[PDB]
């Protein structure tokens, strides 16, 4: 047992009655006095440690190019010039076991975390060494932090693609599903999560050139995809995750919902294809008044209407689709189907949850498209628009296929560092610039759709870790009040980034002039509602930084009106996984799930103690699952009331709770204003 | 008074291998020296044996002359855990850490090893002893299920759990950790069948079955101590095994309501160390808040 | 080349009575007219019977004569489920329903019934037909079992299906569906046990067999019409039942690797709403010619 | 039960010790005077009947609006006048099943066997009354049998394609693969079988882009296009069927091979993608002198020499391949993986067996490409180019992939009538017809190679038929003289109506020039030794025809160095499963499995005597199984030295055989010249 992993397990170990968490500070020391330092390459200056990265096929020429040397050494000396030091084990172990550049062996560290970060700052500015300083010093103080793939990737040769969420539209014929898996394929390659609509495709017993009881359903394609996605798994490193959508409108919906059933048969059964089902508000009316329900046959409507199901309003729809003869439907009991669910998510956690009106009420971009499903993560809720690929030597129909771009702020160190505006700004600039840079040449419609939108997504973490480090309960009123306000100047910088890029570059995203951004109903909620701390201690919190009032939304939206909005999508709260343990940060804005985490690697036990933990922040640090699932719901909800996308939002349950407790979070988080449900974790 | 509870407490013990992973155990098995990996397998196949005739015959005969509908559902679920859980369960350890021919082998070795064949010849025979209507006979079989769940099974488990307490083959020892948490439960449920029928004989019957309890006892005992030699002197271990039956065989005379046998010796503290969703319906007012 | 695939399938299909919440049925109970709950109570208690008949005596009988111990674990938890699982299901399905007193009534008259004592005694005296080390007897007792399994419970499932179909006890059509389902894989199992044993047959062994199979069936049918009038005239559905039977019984014949006995009829709608060669080295020299 | 059926039962029955054979004709009778005429929908006169057929969407207008409607009914009285009368009850029922046009409920019987073989004439004239005439005598005379595709989909509106194989290669790539899957699930969603050849994929542990041991190997493909087949299953109707074809020197030849396993994991196990393996000379000549090895990754060897492992000769290479230290390999035993190959056959009758050296020895096009694999019944040889799949925006350089068109002369049939010129040429004219109008749109490689091989199959059906109704044992020296003098006149004709028809075109088939027959090599074995009957029992069966001598071989050699050949590909004989019960014929130049076979049908049980089965030929009617596979690999490889495609060869095996049996049958085929081997049928 390593010298380090000792210290790091002295923390479990009581003194005096409580944990030694400072023990955990020592552990870093000896993780970089014992293996960090010995293991990391040194060179006798930094242009030989670049040119040998560039020589080694380790670094990209063309973003190091861009500056001179002397621009680079003081970018990486800025850096250094923190003399930045992880607080926790865990952070450093993460970021030099997952991030941390290695040699081809995979035997010596060639890159340290101002490495990389200088590396990511030179990527982000394209040339611009205060830009790059700007960067540096943003993330060297730990406020933004940029995803998985834009942080391990950025300025590397040997990378996949800077993005990883990828939702694609699936069209009802064997061409665009066999084009879907290909695609499908091909971003997995690329080392992206890869989200697909299935509710275009026709339901299983519908009729293929008029020969009745033809189709295979969505399952088949769901089997199809999932063998894709096994096939697809990064060269072997990673698993291939894939997510499947589909309308709980959909007659399929039962069998879809069949294959995370424990009891499915392996003709069944996809294991690594998750599952989310997108629930209109008329299923939710229907099962409030107990109505029975019907599933409708896709194909059917398409014929009649000319129109897919999931592209029309259901709520309006419903009764004309049941009324209608030509329309083939199936009864089912809503109640039901919600108890099937509560019970599939209680088993396996799967499906996640789309609230189609939840989301569509807010959508700033319904003449584009209505949001019709979402990411393998559940929080990218973006219009997007069906593709047509027709057969071989036939022009495509190339429609929108979403792609989002990922970072989180780190609302501990922003909000201590009193520069929400400025990391805002810088966030959604690096954002763009990555966004920019992107270029797909196997998903047409993905890259489109990158080209036209320019969505990004803005998320944040470290919520619950800065409350309960400034002695706030996360399910208190005043945890919900400071979230409201920061995310709602999270919001208003958003917007004013995106609008001055979009003035300097004289362009806005692809159908802006029919956003509600450009008429001005997106910004109503903010020039009749005043979005200040309504308590004390939230207002001392956000003391030293302007909080935008009415008259600013209202000059926000003038200001758009005149110049435009260059992002269709800015804001959206990701699970940031493995990016927190670096950062020293809680996961997402998602409650802590335990106070001190237990983890195996290798044949070695470690102990991750959240964030500023203590004595007398240990109350404060409360489990997700000891908390009420209603108040995080609250939380959640007043967070996305200034998060354009949706949030990853995972429900903590207790064993104890049953389907009715599930249902009745899932109800209330549908009344509240939610717009996806991630997960259901039973502790 | 009793077999509702044990049913319900056999019900909520439900498990599958597979609900473990064992990938887990590769590198602190590829550690072992020879010697060890080769008492391991074989401990583990001597298990085997001994759940795969519990399941087949011991569990399923004893059920069939057992009266009640609730007191069979017990024995049936003990029988189905026997050779549809446990004995399955050792099958999915030896795929994980052992190549075919290893595991062939020691298949092979079960068969001839004569320790092995005795106690299995012993325990069958009084198992197809049983005569319909004949209490003794039933009371004689049930002496040597619970001889087998709560002591033959010990020579056998102390490995793994010898190992779970050093922190080593810790998969393998949570799901043999789950095996013992079972044959616990059907030791005392035997145990408490065997003492009805022992209460309703005069006490000149009952000491001659108690001769027959301890005679059998005895007999097993010796035999249990070549086979324990056999395994693990190899490894240092047999002294202490030893010691561990002998204990273990004191708890199967209690729960056949006997004295203890065997005087009182410390037990290796590392061995010591080493020890759906409810549902419902959807009211009116959860839509409402 | 199967007994693995259905361990697998059988586990995995394992539920238990608690997870289903019965009290909610009797919003939809009360609203039913005597005829109809009479006729469902007597369905429940035919079905109740023979479930106890298959797991006292059906599934361990098979169990003990068929060698293989992969097929017997298989069994084992087939027995299991019928004693452990279906019983108490039944069982808990009449206590939310009736009250003690119309229980005892009911399986009163049930057991006193014609024609679900006929049925019910001839497949026991095919179990107690078995004759050790005799494939033939075991074949016929698989017969009847797979008669059981796959077509003599239809008749009653019918009942609690076409409720099921129409929003109506919805709880124990629940349960009901999931004890037709775990029936089902059941009659498949035996099935593919009764092949093997057909497959070594002789061709003229081969004819008597399928002629002691569909005489069998033959008997049982023409008494399953009568059961089925006996019950069903009075809600006046005995017509779509006796499809329902045709169809279950062609299931059960295929099972057995035999050619459906009638023709394809369509079924109730809300019915089905609710619904190695010797290896041999190259010696060199075969490479010449 | 039925009359017909009892009828047919009867024949079981003996009577005197012998069996009834002529109720067999009886039965046809009841089925024809209780049930087809019943059934079967009249018309005033034939314009109503063709006028319901068209406005119904039952046929295509287009191939009937060629014709008048007096020729139409010329022709319709020519099939009529023939008065054919089907003299087995299995050949009825088999076509009023299986081929015969029903209504949209398939309640009524709209088509006769007159009117769907005037139907396929007029489609095969193509608006020539007199051909169309001509097609419909040879086809009512059973003389020549369109394959199932052909006779069952021609002139039909609602019809899929004519073409039953389909062959792709599939490069090494993920692009590649995608397009194969994807062409893979049109190809059965058009009712063809595809086979792929997989040798070109690298094998598992091979790099992507410069990180080690990534690939899946060819298992995963296979578990993607077992999917994909398995999806696209000719909408439910007929279970999707493909073939995997994989070299036996590739280093997955086990894994390959694991996947028919009856032990395989369902990770591994593949059920319905047929296997085959392609084993060159040198494989053979390793196991021959028991020296071990080398099985290779095609990655490397791409690498190292620029083309794939099975681009190049392994006789010449294979050396090179072992000695050259940039080239990964594995150690194998060849005797041991003959064995396996014994074993799994014995099993599950996988894998087909392809030598590679006695196809590619006689191989008229090897200029254009060496024939690296077969079809999915292991007679189709042809050659093939590989495809490179670009990714989406770029052009893709489109290959060759092999696709001809299946037509079998009955050889009872055409003997009888003494016209096996006349037959042959009608053929060749048909299946070029057929070939012509086959344009597959979803498969660029098969419509380029349709267009430039112009390959056709043109097979033959009822040998053993024709042999025991003449008194001829299957294994005696004269059915192989009568199969060579037959065979070398099927060719010799096939060859002339090819060159008339490159000559009548001005066009020849791609590469022509560089083929065997353009520099006359083809036709060496024709201008030196005479294939004319050594039996006068054979002369006799013979007589009336001109027997082509050497003589009219240089002639036609003359002929073809002057005009070309149309046709890539001309003679290969198929399994012809289905369609030789129609003709009353045994299937193919396979020997007959059983005299009398017992087949449910529904709740009934039907018995079909082989044609022509009597008391004085029931001996020359052997069984297979009964028979020496040594003197049914001689009569195989008599008949595939005038065969340019392959053979389905199916080894007939008895149980007690040993694995060492099989692997000795297999290696006498492989010195005969056998060039496939399909499958091995144990008893
Ligand atoms: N907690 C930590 N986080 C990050 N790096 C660390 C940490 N502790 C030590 N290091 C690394 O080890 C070096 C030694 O740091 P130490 O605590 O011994 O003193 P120092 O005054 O920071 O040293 P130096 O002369 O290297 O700047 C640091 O410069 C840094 O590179
Ligand atoms: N074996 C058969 N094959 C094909 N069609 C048949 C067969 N048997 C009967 N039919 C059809 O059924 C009709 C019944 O007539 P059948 O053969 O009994 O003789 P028919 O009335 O004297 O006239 P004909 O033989 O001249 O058609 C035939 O005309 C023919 O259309
Ligand atoms: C992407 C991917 C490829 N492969 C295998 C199958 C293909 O035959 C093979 C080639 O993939 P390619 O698509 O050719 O990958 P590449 O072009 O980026 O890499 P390279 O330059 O080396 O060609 O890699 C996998 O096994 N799994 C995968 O996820
Ligand atoms: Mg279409
Ligand atoms: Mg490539
Ligand atoms: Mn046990
Ligand atoms: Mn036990
Ligand atoms: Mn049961
Ligand atoms: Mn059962």
């Amino acid at each position: 047992v390593p010298k380090w992993i000792q210290l790091n397990n002295e923390i479990m170990i009581q003194k005096d009655g409580k944990f030694q968490f400072d023990k955990d500070k020592e552990a870093v020391h000896s993780y970089f006095v014992d293996y960090i330092n010995q293991n990391t390459v040194f060179f006798h200056n930094l242009k030989e440690k670049l040119d040998y990265l560039v020589e080694n096929q380790y670094y990209e020429e063309e973003f190091l190019s861009l500056y001179s040397f002397e621009d680079i050494k003081e970018v990486f000396k800025t850096a250094y010039a923190k003399k930045f030091r992880f607080p926790s084990f865990m952070s450093a172990f993460k970021f030099y076991n997952d991030y941390a550049l290695k040699t081809n062996d995979k035997k010596k560290i060639l890159e340290r975390y101002e490495d990389r970060i200088s590396i990511v700052a030179l990527f982000f500015a394209n040339g611009d060494t205060e830009k790059a300083k700007e960067y540096v010093n943003l993330m060297i103080n730990q406020e933004y932090q940029p995803s998985t793939p834009t942080f391990l990737n950025a300025g590397r040769k040997r990378r996949g693609e800077l993005v990883s969420c990828f939702l694609l539209e699936v069209n009802d014929s064997l061409n665009d599903i066999s084009r879907a898996i290909d695609i499908s394929m091909q971003l997995s390659k690329l080392g992206g999560g890869v989200s697909l609509n299935l509710s275009k495709l026709r339901a299983k017993g519908e009729a293929i050139k008029d020969v009745e009881n033809a189709t295979k359903g969505v399952v088949g394609v769901m089997k199809l995809l999932d063998n894709a996605f096994r096939y697809a798994d990064q060269m072997g490193q990673r698993q291939g995750s894939g997510a499947a959508y589909l309308n709980i409108f959909h007659r399929d919906i039962n069998d879809f919902l069949d294959t995370k059933k424990i009891s499915a048969d392996e003709d069944v059964r996809v294991k690594t294809l998750s599952i989310g089902v997108v629930i209109p508000d008329k299923f939710v009316e229907l099962a409030r008044e107990d109505k029975a329900a019907y599933v409708f046959y896709p194909h059917t409507i398409y014929k009649e209407y000319g129109q897919h199901m999931d592209e029309m309003d259901m709520n309006e729809m419903y009764d004309k689709f049941v009324d209608n003869p030509r329309v083939k439907k199936e009864k089912i009991n809503p109640r039901k189907l919600l108890e099937k669910l509560a019970m599939l998510r209680s088993e396996s956690g799967y499906p996640y949850i789309m609230f189609q009106d939840n989301v569509n009420k807010v959508h700033a971009n319904n003449h584009i498209s209505k949001v019709k499903f979402s990411n393998l993560c559940s929080e990218v809720l973006q219009a997007s628009q069906v593709s047509s690929y027709t057969d071989y030597d036939e022009e495509d129909e190339i429609g929108l296929d979403i792609s989002c771009n990922l970072g989180s702020l780190n609302i501990l160190n922003v909000m201590e560092h009193k520069s929400i505006e400025k990391t805002v700004k810088l966030a959604t600039d690096s954002l763009t610039h990555v966004s920019e840079t992107t270029d797909i040449r196997n998903a047409p419609a993905v890259r489109r759709a990158n080209k036209a939108m320019k969505s990004i997504g803005l998320g944040a973490m470290n919520l619950h870790g800065y409350l309960a480090q400034n002695g706030i309960a996360y399910e208190s009123p005043e945890a919900r009040d400071f979230a409201n306000t920061f995310f709602m100047m999270v919001n208003f910088y958003s917007i004013q980034r995106s609008a001055e890029i979009a003035k300097e570059k004289g362009e806005t995203f692809d159908q802006y002039e029919g956003s509600t951004y450009a008429t001005g109903e997106y910004f109503d909620k903010y020039v009749s509602t005043d979005f200040s701390p309504k308590y004390e201690k939230i207002a001392n919190l956000f003391e030293g930084m302007h909080i935008p009032t009415t008259e600013d939304w209202k000059k926000l939206k003038a200001f758009v009106a005149e110049h435009g909005m260059y992002h269709s999508y800015r804001l959206c709260i990701a699970p940031t996984g493995s990016i927190s343990y670096v950062q020293s940060s809680t996961a997402s804005v998602m409650p802590i799930m335990e106070r001190i985490e237990e983890r195996t690697y290798g044949n070695s036990k470690t102990y991750y103690p959240m964030p500023g933990l203590a004595s007398n922040n240990w109350f404060f640090y409360k489990e997700a699952y000891d908390m009420d699932m209603f108040k995080v719901v609250d939380m959640i909800a007043t967070i996305q009331q200034h998060i354009d996308q949706g949030i990853s939002f995972t429900l903590f349950l207790k064993d104890t709770m049953t389907t009715r407790d599930l249902n009745r979070i899932d109800l209330y988080a549908h009344h509240r204003g939610i717009k996806t449900i991630y997960y259901a974790r039973t502790k | 008074d009793f077999t509702q509870m044990f049913y319900n407490q056999n019900v909520k013990q439900f498990w599958l291998p597979e609900e473990i992973a064992l990938n887990g155990d590769l590198l602190t098995w590829k550690y072992l020296g020879k010697n060890e990996q080769d008492t391991y397998m074989k401990v583990l196949a001597g298990l085997t044996l001994l759940d795969t005739e519990q399941g087949n015959t011991g569990m399923p005969i004893v059920a069939e002359h057992v009266d009640g509908h609730q007191r069979k559902a017990v024995l049936n679920f003990m029988a189905m855990m026997e050779n549809a859980v446990h004995a399955k369960s050792y099958s999915n350890i030896f795929m994980t850490l052992a190549p075919t021919e290893t595991i062939n082998e020691v298949f092979e070795w079960v068969k001839q090893n004569k320790y092995l064949q005795k106690k299995a010849q012993m325990i069958v025979g009084l198992y197809k002893a049983i005569q319909k209507d004949d209490e003794i006979s039933l009371f004689k079989a049930m002496v040597a299920s619970v001889y087998l769940e709560s002591f033959l099974f010990y020579s056998g488990f102390y490995y793994p759990l010898y190992f779970y307490g050093q922190g080593k083959l810790m998969q393998s020892g949570e799901i043999i950790n789950l095996i013992l948490r079972d044959e616990a439960i059907h030791g005392v449920y035997v145990g408490l069948l065997a003492q009805e029928i022992y209460n309703k004989q005069t006490e000149e019957k009952k000491a001659e079955l108690r001769e027959f309890a301890i005679d059998l006892l005895n007999q097993l005992y010796e035999n249990e101590l070549e086979y324990t030699e056999d395994l693990y002197d190899q490894v240092g271990l047999s002294h202490d095994v030893k010691k561990f039956i002998r204990y273990n065989a004191n708890k199967a005379l209690m729960n056949l309501g006997f004295d203890p046998y065997f005087e009182e010796e410390d037990i290796n503290p590392i061995v010591l160390n080493g020890l759906k969703a409810t549902v419902e319906p959807l009211k009116d007012d959860d839509f409402y808040f």
